[PDB]
């Protein structure tokens, strides 16, 4: 068989399937192992939702919550967010 | 590095260290981290197995993290402050 899912999700290490906006996004599941950097080359991290957080980094575009400024010098928050 | 390659992990690791944290908090706090950070990549892939869809093995881990809370305060402006 295919075992690889349809294109609008793709197919986690056994042939599993799992949406595509899964893979290179900030969450580990397990495309090759967990789908994270060692999968789209991580170009930019990802150019879809991103704020870039200590000096520089990548996180997710959504994480402010407190509706204040996030990470620059320390984290975003890390107490709203989880 | 290669034990954390995760950045949500490294993040909240430096926080801590940035807030001036003695050894021996930090030493705690890592080993605490090290079982935070197995139980989600677990519960990762139990999620996509189909072994917690309710939120049962996160409400566990919301319970032992206000532990956390109270025993290290690694909060930020969690209403006012
Ligand atoms: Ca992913
Ligand atoms: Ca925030």
């Amino acid at each position: 068989s295919a075992r690889t899912c349809p294109p609008n999700q793709f197919s986690c290490a056994s042939g599993r399937c799992i949406p595509i906006s899964w893979t290179c996004d900030l969450d580990d599941d397990c495309g090759d192992r967990s789908d994270e950097s060692a999968s789209c080359a991580y170009p930019t991290c990802f150019p879809l939702t991103q704020f870039t957080c200590n000096n520089g980094r990548c996180i997710n575009i959504n994480w402010r919550c407190d509706n204040d400024n996030d990470c620059g010098d320390n984290s975003d928050e890390a107490g709203c967010s989880h | 590095g290669e034990e954390f390659r995760m950045e949500k992990l490294n993040q909240l690791w430096e926080k801590a260290q940035r807030l001036h944290l003695p050894p021996v908090r930090l030493a705690e706090l890592h080993a605490d981290l090290k079982i935070q950070e197995r139980d989600e990549l677990a519960w990762k892939k139990l999620k996509l197995d189909g072994l917690d869809e309710d939120g049962e093995k996160e409400a566990r881990l919301i319970r032992n993290l206000n532990v956390i809370l109270a025993k290290y305060g690694l909060d930020g402006k969690k209403d006012a402050r």
